[PDB]
């Protein structure tokens, strides 16, 4: 809400969930899952169901993401569900006379940011659109001008370092594991236990269990001799039809190919060495800076245990290849890992600071009429 | 304005709140 | 699925959502002169012992629904034809049976009520009632021609096994 | 199922499938079964070059040559006779059995095929009770190897005829299950008095069995049946050898059989005790 | 009962002191909870183990912590028999330890059988009728035990009685 | 020199025993066993061990018979227990130290019962090696008699009938997808109960002790797939001498002899697979929409190999025309889901037309027997076997996964 | 940071509970003074245990309880019996409470 | 005497408003339902979800009618009605291990929560960018501080925890709170200086419950050591023990100057005294049964008492209190009819 | 190669044993076909 009384939106375009709120709160207003179905029973209620209702009866329709690593696949279902976001149903507003902010992932073309400008100028007709990049929000949101931000999402976890709040873009780097391969393997480590589920029918059945029970272990040699032993890893889970499934040692073993990706197939290195090497392919008068601040994001650093495997794995490496004989100096050094219980939304938090403080400056804005008489050079204010 | 102005004091003032550990980070006021 | 009737015609007389199909009979009533060797009765007759033993039918047009009155009166007429010992017993058994009152659509006792559609004015449901008894003479007569074996003028046991069941699970009469 | 049984069955329902269907009139078809019985006793029956009017039944047994030095082939040509023919390849006793030339009563042809095992186990009984019977003594002991490493050791004394045994146990839980069962052998004249007697040794050979190979180690156990001229006289003695050469799987079927009754009643204990511990929930039974 | 009664009095009556636990999370992983007795990372968290002795052979072992309890029995094996079936008694049950919720896979090391019991377990059960269940199945395997020997001999004389007979 | 393996398979009517090598199973029993009467515990003496099974336990007076497997899962272990004993050392007549066992699985199964039927036969008959192989894979195995040299791939759909409920079961590369694994409740006792209601209804003279055997036999002996059921209801009725036949039996009792008239139910029996609303008033599907809708839950790129290779298997699938009519209701079904996708399209969508084969051999009433006793007469079959060994030194926990390849 | 801490046989029984080791670090002191207190309690008489027993303040009857629960640590011949019955009589006068501390000990005895 | 069996699982804290009209509890998960008397008859009004963790606190202010909650997601929030709708707010708490304790000051402008990172945060208000920031108070606590109460003078704090020791600190901010007098405990009070730490030599459990009194001058605590303990800092800051026959009490109260009620894995809260020359006494217990396989204990809860709080007026005026038990059932018992019911039992 | 290759190998020759082995009322075909 700015002077002239026109709301400030913010919204932010996930691949797997849009989080929607305003301006100066400290809490997202809608959080709703981001794909759009149709009825593949024509095929063998309503032709177009959009939303987290699309997500409930999943297995009654054919579902899409319009959405992937904020890159537009399909042009119409993104509008079809960003009409379901500015609608009656989750934030009721009139789009003539708002503000907006979107955000952005590193890495992206310019095409895309070009025509997700052109519509938001032509179609719904804002009155000032802005775009952001997520890892300077981030940073934003927990008080820090200068840091190393690790975001792991549901796309493609990356690794980006912020110097003095502008992106250094030839240092960023990116791992092909999010929480989507996590389900999937989850899936293939539950069909060993006899428990089978679809791949596609029954996706959120397999997501609510990874969120209620998995976990990271911080000595992987000390959990399956509890595994071994005892019975005290193994928990009932109810499914929604009324069958009781029991999860034993698979618990820790899914989110352990975040850290060794040769699991699920894929090459390179864990999350803990990809760091490291991101850290010290900096320059040398800025490598301390940059270990004294490291914030994690995003929702799939959610698991319990995380932040003192990785700050011990850190630890580890620093320790073998830099100092290599000594254990003394390690203590001088100051590696820190900030994990707030907030960090889920760092983002949305991030431009809702960003569009309370300069709510009221034109100069940050820009407005319908100068994408009016100038068309794609608008974007030039940008940067 | 613009990038840098009344931005920084309000990522100072967010320092401060979120971020004391580091006014503790190492390891007559009061006469009655 | 099951079988349907092939006897539609873009210019037939819609009584009520039923059609007023031609027969071949020397009874008296409301119903067309037919030229042609094949009218709904024979068609009837023909998916009599296919359709019975269906129970989930669907209406595709107009003539289903004679097809179907027909075919649970057949069942009927198995029904009162099983105790019967000589033909020409038969023929004054169904002579009794054909001028019973049946319940017509609209008034209960009709089971298919929510298919089929009531009559609205007064000589609507007397040409419906009158259509009704001559279906019912016409395919009485014509039963009794095949069921009756005529070497031994017993009924034959290929035609009474049928008498235990029911289309739809539905009965033209009380239980 | 209390004993074992002495007649073959897929060599009984086969022949009588193919005697029925050939004195039923129909064409006969053809046959080809390999299979195995009790001691690695390997059986054959086919259509010989191609035949399928004539069936052929051949046995193979590893140690042929110890129950040919004995004389098993004058008892296989006395009780079969005619149905005696050539060896084939890779197999000991073959017999030929005919579709079109066969007899009227096809019953004991039959039960005489089902019993070609036996028939070649009783050469040696039948040799060391008419030694006893006929009142030499100081012949040589019978050593047969009817396992790899289990032996049978027969002796014919003046007034008696010994058999001993030796089986080893694999599992160390069957040692103790076969000492309590040759403890309940051992003193088993007590309730039947007309009976051979049973002693039993575990560890150790006998004393009588000396300048042999006799085992050593903790596993082997010594059986000794002592027959009296009672049990081998003339009309007795094929009872007689139909209750010796099944002795040693009679006891580890029964062995097998008491270890899954005990599995039974561990089942019906594991579920009491589940059934005690659910009770213990609050309003949630 | 010549020395049973008073044994399992004060196995019951150390048993009752012992089961008094609450929640208690982890303090050196953050949001992992873990029982205390078996992981030992913090020596604050744990009590003394105390032991009950009837003779040289049978004894209880009980060790305590804030959130989790440990108890080891040693079983009375007289002859050789007794040994095996106690054995395989005691490799029946921990294969089916996932419907049991409070018996461990693999024994502690000079004993035969072990429970471990959580504070979710005092939390879903009463605590007394768990304390009457460890009674009741130290009373009740003796009493198989005894009752496998006695069906086994007898099994084993009507087997050779029969062979002995139809000869 | 070696001695062969033992092939043990069991379902819930019949359980099929004999040695690897061989083409056919030596024993077809039935799956039942007569136990001694209750009258009323504790068994003294070997009481445990009076009991018949097969052909003995059914009708022996002062006997109860049982039956331990229900829709494919053993129900009972003590029953199976001392099933397997009879079968073991009565019927096989083999040693079980010295043989290696194959035995077979439902297709939905648990781990428990792996880990329940490994614990039986490692340690109630201390046999060297155990393989328990799912049915799938050895009914594809053993459809490539009839197949040549090039078409012999592990990509296909099986569909399972016999006593019981119907599988359809895809599996691709030899790795059975367990995501899309469907059954329909129509099987060979329903066909058996449906000909014993028309026999009721129409004929007389039968024994009422008897009914159920002689619906069996001219299920057995008569019956045959229609491809239209008005034009054979009138085949019937025009030329009655033809068709109607006449079947005849000797009563158990009074031992004379009835003759009765085989009529309808020579078509109208099989004829519940396709129209399951005849007899079950729950389930209206057909086969071949069940097959259709397994086949489209599979991913896009095997879609196109699992409608080239359709593989029957079971007893219930040895009616005549069975493959032609399954073959025929897919064509039409996926005919009509192209010809909606090209009207949908509007000249968009222009396919291919795919390629249906249902594929019918010889050895279709023993399919899984044949493909364990081939699988098991190779030499290569010894060394994915769980041993004793490792039973003894790891644990129970090596029966739960298996080595397919 | 570890954690770190910082005919008279009733009056033979009187002087046995009497003058334990309190703080000291050497094991014999300790192995002697268990050895004395439990030669005391298990050549004691079997039908005057109970006034042995009720001629106790609160903490004589929690380093009996201590000393009867290091007895059952060594077991030899008839003694477990006597120490159960020694148990009972405890336990009949001092509560589950003194189970608790004997539990709830940093310092062994 | 009353009692009610809201749930079948167990009740970890509850709380209640001014009037004891409404109720609020966790039912063993990750959510707080907030229970409405209507007439004679307990139904359930509001529901409040937004933490991911176990719940380990609960507390109701009763002038400014607002709940803080705190679980073991390392988070917390405070939640206040607008429209006829629940609300909540963050706090910053900088804790890297689980909450166990949460209370609210007596003048309700901080609240303390106790946690496992072996420090105590004490929070308080900002609203120029409306959160709640906290202060840590770190030395020399060793373990996880298991409960807390609040002086009677807004600034001094009790904690015990799990390193056998009871200690005071003085929780003074100078931002929010005026310039206090001296007290029998100390006269120095900056932020984190500890006033006195009482405990054993050698033997010691781990404190489960501490309560100030009336008038703030005595303190008590219970241990797992099956022992009760009174401090009086006016006698040159005393200690009197008593331990007890019973298993360990995992809750207390002052219901006077001079009484104090304990419940724990008992089943039955006790009544213990203390008179003037500091001789702590057990009088009695509260539950005796009426005079008169399914076991059926002869207490009216059948699993352990984790609450004792006072049901009628205050501290300084005790007529009732309330108990919440780990079998899912509230009970409130009254003085003037345990007088009558039980001979000997005076209440002074 | 594995348990694979050999079970072609024993398929392929048990395939022309079956088929030496197998060395008029249903004979219309026209009412098949669509
Ligand atoms: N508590 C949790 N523990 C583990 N995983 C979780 C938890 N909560 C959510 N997730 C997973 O995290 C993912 C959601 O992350 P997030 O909402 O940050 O993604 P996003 O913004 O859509 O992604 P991106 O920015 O890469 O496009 C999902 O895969 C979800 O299953
Ligand atoms: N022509 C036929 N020949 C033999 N059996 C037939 C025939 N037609 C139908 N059947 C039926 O086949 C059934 C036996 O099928 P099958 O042996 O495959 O059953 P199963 O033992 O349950 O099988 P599975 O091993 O797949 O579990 C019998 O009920 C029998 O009525
Ligand atoms: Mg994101
Ligand atoms: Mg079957």
């Amino acid at each position: 809400m700015d002077s002239q009384g026109r709301k400030v939106v913010v919204c932010d375009n996930g691949t797997g969930f849009v989080k929607c709120g305003y301006a100066g709160s400290n809490f997202p207003e809608h959080i709703f899952p981001a794909l759009v179905g149709r009825p593949i029973i024509r095929s063998t209620i309503k032709d177009l169901m959009v939303g987290d209702e699309a997500s409930e009866l999943r297995s009654m329709l054919e579902v899409n993401y319009p959405m992937e690593n904020g890159i537009v696949r399909n042009w119409d279902d993104m509008k079809h569900l960003w009409d379901y976001t500015f609608g009656p149903e989750k934030l009721n507003i009139d789009t003539r006379n708002c503000k907006i902010l979107l955000t952005e992932p590193p890495m992206n073309p310019t095409k895309n940011r070009e025509k997700i400008v052109e519509v938001m100028f032509e179609t719904y007709q804002f009155s000032g659109v802005y775009v952001a990049i997520q890892a300077v929000l981030t940073l934003y949101a927990q008080g820090l001008l200068t840091g190393v931000v690790v975001d792991s999402g549901d796309g493609v976890t990356h690794i980006c370092p912020v110097y003095e709040g502008f992106s250094l873009p030839h240092l960023t780097r990116r791992l092909d594991i999010a929480g989507r391969d996590i389900t999937r393997y989850l899936i293939k480590l539950l069909l060993l236990r006899g428990y089978a589920f679809n791949h596609s029918a029954d996706f959120e059945t397999v997501r609510m269990i990874k969120e209620k029970l998995c976990y990271v272990g911080y000595n992987i040699e000390q959990e399956q001799k509890l595994a071994l032993e005892t019975t005290v890893l193994v928990e009932s889970y109810t499914l929604p039809d009324g069958r009781i499934i029991k999860v034993g040692g698979e618990r820790f073993e899914a989110p352990e190919a975040l850290f060794q990706p040769h699991l699920i197939n894929v090459e390179g290195v864990g999350v803990a060495e990809l760091l490291f090497n991101t850290i010290q392919a900096a320059d040398i008068d800025t490598r301390s800076e940059f270990y004294k601040h490291i914030v994690l994001s995003g929702g799939s650093t959610m698991y319990p245990g995380l932040p003192s495997r990785l700050e011990r794995e850190l630890k580890q490496l620093y320790l073998e290849r830099v100092l290599k004989g000594d254990v003394e100096k390690l203590s001088k050094f100051k590696i820190r890992i900030e994990d707030p219980p907030r960090r889920k939304h760092m983002v949305f938090l991030g431009g809702a600071v960003l569009a309370d403080i300069m709510k009221d400056k034109d100069n940050f804005w820009m407005t319908r009429q100068e994408y009016q008489e100038k068309g794609v050079r608008v974007l030039e204010k940008l940067g | 304005s613009g990038i840098v102005g009344a931005l920084m004091e309000v990522m100072q003032k967010r320092s401060k709140a979120i971020h004391s550990s580091d006014e503790d980070e190492d390891d007559d006021e009061w006469e009655d | 699925p099951a079988y349907h009737s092939s006897l539609m015609d873009p210019d037939t007389k819609l009584i009520g959502n039923m059609a007023l199909l031609p027969i071949r009979s020397q009874f008296k009533g409301p119903a067309p002169r037919e030229t042609k060797d094949t009218d709904i009765v024979d068609e009837a007759i023909y998916y009599f012992k296919a359709n019975v033993f269906f129970k989930n039918y669907e209406i595709k047009n107009e003539a289903d629904r004679t097809l179907i009155y027909i075919t649970l009166y057949i069942s009927e007429c198995l029904k009162k034809l099983q105790k019967c010992n000589s033909k020409s017993q038969g023929e004054k058994e169904m002579y009794t049976l054909g001028i019973t009152n049946f319940p017509i659509p609209g008034e209960p006792g009709f089971p298919l009520n929510a298919i089929y559609a009531k009559p609205a004015n007064k000589q609507e449901d007397e040409v419906m009632r009158a259509y009704l008894q001559q279906l019912r003479q016409e395919t009485g007569l014509r039963l009794c021609e095949k069921v009756f074996d005529p070497q031994n003028d017993k009924p034959s046991k290929w035609w009474t096994c049928f008498v235990k069941r029911q289309f739809m699970n539905k009965s033209l009469s009380g239980p | 199922m209390i004993l074992l049984e002495v007649n073959n069955r897929i060599i009984e329902e086969t022949l009588a499938l193919k005697f029925e269907n050939a004195a039923a009139g129909n064409k006969p078809e053809a046959v080809e079964v390999t299979f195995a019985d009790f001691d690695g006793v390997l059986y054959h029956i086919s259509n010989p070059n191609g035949d399928k009017t004539k069936v052929m039944v051949s046995i193979s047994l590893k140690f042929y040559k110890e129950l040919q030095a004995h004389g098993a082939d004058e008892l296989l040509k006395r009780v079969y006779g005619s149905y005696l023919v050539n060896p084939e390849s890779g197999y000991n006793v073959s017999l030929l059995y005919d579709l079109e030339n066969l007899p009227a009563s096809k019953d004991s042809i039959v039960h005489q095929a089902g019993m070609l095992k036996r028939n070649c186990f009783a050469s040696v009984f039948e040799k060391y009770f008419q030694f006893q019977e006929e009142g030499k003594e100081g012949e040589n002991r019978a050593v047969i190897h009817y396992r790899d490493d289990e032996t049978m050791y027969v002796e014919s004394k003046k007034d008696r005829v010994t058999v001993v045994f030796s089986t080893v146990f694999k599992d160390d839980d069957d040692v103790v299950i076969g000492k309590v069962f040759m403890q309940e052998f051992k003193e088993g004249r007590r309730a039947s008095h007309t009976a051979p007697q049973v002693l039993f040794s575990h560890r150790e050979p006998p004393l009588e069995l000396k300048d042999t190979d006799a085992a050593v180690g903790d596993n082997i156990g010594y059986i000794t049946f002592v027959l009296f001229p009672r049990h081998t006289n003339a009309s007795a003695r094929d009872n007689t050898i139909n209750l010796i050469h099944t002795f040693r799987d009679y006891l580890h079927y029964h062995i097998k059989c008491s270890k899954a009754y005990i599995h039974t009643r561990m089942r019906a204990k594991t579920s009491d005790f589940l059934k005690v511990l659910n009770r213990a929930r609050p309003d949630a039974e | 009962t010549a020395t049973l009664r008073p044994y399992l009095s004060a196995v019951r009556a150390t048993l009752q002191a012992a089961l008094c636990l609450e929640n208690f999370s982890s303090q050196v992983v953050e949001r992992h909870n873990k029982p205390e007795v078996e992981v030992r990372s913090s020596k604050e968290l744990l009590l003394q183990p105390v032991t009950i002795s009837r003779n040289e052979k049978e004894k209880v072992l009980i060790e305590g912590s804030i959130n989790s309890v440990r108890v080891s029995i040693a079983v009375k094996q007289a002859d050789e028999i007794e040994k095996i079936l106690c054995h395989k008694f005691m490799r029946f049950m921990m294969m089916r330890a996932e419907n049991f919720f409070i018996l461990r896979r693999k024994p502690v090391e000079g004993y035969d059988i072990s429970f471990l019991i959580t504070n979710f377990h005092t939390e879903q059960m009463y605590k007394h009728k768990l304390v009457d269940f460890v009674i009741h199945f130290m009373e009740e395997i003796d009493k198989e035990i005894s009752e496998m020997k006695l069906s086994v001999n007898a099994r084993a004389r009507i087997v050779a009685e029969e062979f002995l007979k139809n000869f | 020199g070696r001695l062969p393996a033992c092939v043990v398979d069991c379902g819930t009517g019949y359980t099929k025993l004999g040695y690897a090598g061989n083409t056919e199973p030596q024993f077809i029993i039935p799956s039942c066993i007569a136990i001694k009467e209750s009258a009323k515990r504790v068994m003294k003496g070997v009481d445990d061990l009076d009991f018949f099974i097969g052909d003995e336990a059914i009708e022996k007076p002062t006997y109860a018979t049982k039956w331990p497997i229900r829709h494919g899962i053993v129900e009972d272990w003590d029953l199976m227990e001392r099933f397997m004993e009879q079968v073991i050392f009565k019927y096989l007549r083999a040693e079980p130290e010295d043989h290696y066992f194959l035995l077979t699985e439902p297709p939905l199964n648990t781990p428990e019962n792996r880990e329940y039927t490994a614990e039986i036969m490692f340690e109630s008959f201390n046999v060297p090696g155990l393989y328990i192989a799912v049915q799938a894979v050895l009914a594809l195995a053993a459809s490539w008699t009839s197949r040549q040299v090039g078409e012999r791939t592990l990509t296909g759909t099986v569909i399972d009938s016999g006593d019981g409920v119907t599988h359809v079961i895809p599996v691709a590369e030899g790795y059975v997808i367990g995501s899309c694994i469907k059954h329909i409740p129509i099987a060979g006792r329903d066909i058996t109960y449906f000909i014993q209601q028309l026999l009721r209804d129409r004929e007389v003279g039968i024994p009422p002790e008897q009914s159920l055997e002689t619906a069996k036999a001219v299920k057995e002996r008569y019956s045959y797939v229609c491809p239209d059921l008005v034009k054979e209801f009138n085949k019937y009725d025009t030329d009655g001498s033809k068709w109607i036949k006449q079947y005849t039996g000797i009563n158990a009792i009074s031992k004379k002899e009835f003759s009765i008239d085989v009529g309808y139910e020579r078509f109208l029996g099989p004829e519940i697979f396709f129209h399951p609303e005849f007899a079950n008033p729950d389930f209206t599907q057909p086969i071949s929409e069940v097959v259709d809708e397994v086949i489209q839950n599979c991913p896009i790129d095997v879609r196109r190999p699992l409608y080239k290779n359709i593989v029957l298997s079971g007893g219930s699938t040895m009616f005549r025309d069975f493959g032609r009519r399954l073959q025929r209701d897919l064509k039409r079904t996926v005919d009509a889901r192209l010809k909606l996708s090209e009207e949908l399209s509007g000249g968009r969508l222009k396919p291919k037309p795919i390629d249906v084969q249902v594929i019918t051999h010889h050895m279709q009433r023993y399919a899984v027997w044949f493909g364990g006793s081939m699988l098991a007469s190779t030499p290569e079959f010894y060394q994915v076997c769980h041993t004793k060994k490792d039973y003894e030194e790891i644990g129970p926990s090596i029966c739960r996964h298996n080595p397919v390849f | 940071n570890k954690f770190v801490d910082e005919g008279n046989m009733t009056a033979a029984l009187q002087a046995a509970l009497k003058n334990p080791p309190i703080n000291t670090k050497s094991q014999a002191v300790k192995d002697r003074a268990g050895s004395i207190v439990l030669k005391v309690l298990i050549s004691f008489k079997a039908n005057d245990i109970e006034k042995a027993v009720q001629s106790l303040d609160k903490n004589g009857v929690d380093l009996l309880m201590k000393y009867i629960y290091k007895g059952f640590e060594s077991p030899s011949d008839n003694s477990s019996a006597v120490l159960l019955q020694w148990h009972e009589k405890a336990l009949a006068a001092g509560g589950v409470g003194s189970i608790v501390r004997v539990l709830t000990a940093r310092k062994t005895v | 005497m009353s009692l009610h069996q809201f749930l079948l699982e167990p009740i970890t804290c509850h709380a209640w408003n001014r009037d004891r009209t409404q109720i609020a509890l966790s039912p063993n998960n990750h959510e707080v339902h907030i229970y409405k008397k209507n007439g004679g008859q307990w139904v359930k009004a509001h529901e409040l979800k937004e933490h991911n963790g176990h719940i380990t606190g609960i507390d109701w202010a009763p002038k400014s009618d607002r709940i803080v909650t705190c679980g073991a997601d390392r988070n917390a929030y405070v939640w206040s009605q607008k429209d006829g709708v629940w609300k909540p707010t963050l706090v910053i708490l900088r804790i890297n291990r689980a909450a166990t304790f949460v209370k609210w000051s007596p003048l309700e402008n901080k609240f303390a929560v106790g946690s496992g990172a072996r420090l105590i945060s004490v929070c308080y208000f900002e609203s120029e960018n409306d959160w709640w920031v906290s202060k840590h108070i770190k030395k020399p606590i060793r373990s996880t501080v298991l409960s807390l109460d609040w002086h009677p003078n807004n600034v001094l704090l009790a904690a015990g925890s799990c390193d056998f020791k009871c200690r005071v600190f003085s929780a003074y901010i100078k931002e929010v709170d005026e310039k206090p007098a001296s007290t029998p405990w100390g006269s120095k009070m900056p932020f984190g200086q500890l006033m006195s730490e009482f405990g054993g030599s050698g033997t010691g459990g781990w404190v489960h419950g501490v309560s100030f009194s009336a008038s703030g001058s005595r303190l008590a605590w219970v241990s797992h050591d099956s022992t009760v303990s009174v401090a009086d800092a006016s006698k040159s800051v005393q200690v009197s023990t008593l331990k007890t026959e019973f298993l360990p009490l995992l809750s207390v109260s002052f219901v006077s100057e001079n009484s104090v009620v304990a419940a724990g894995h008992d089943c039955c809260p006790m009544l213990f005294n203390y008179d003037d020359r500091g001789c702590l006494t057990f009088v009695s217990k509260l539950d005796i049964p009426k005079q008169s396989r399914n076991t059926a204990l002869e207490t009216l809860h059948q699993n352990s008492i984790t609450q004792v709080s006072i049901y009628e007026v205050d501290k300084q005026d005790c007529r009732k209190f309330c108990t919440t038990g780990i079998d899912g059932a509230m009970t409130i018992w009254d003085f003037k009819t345990l007088e009558s019911s039980i001979q000997g039992l005076r209440i002074m």
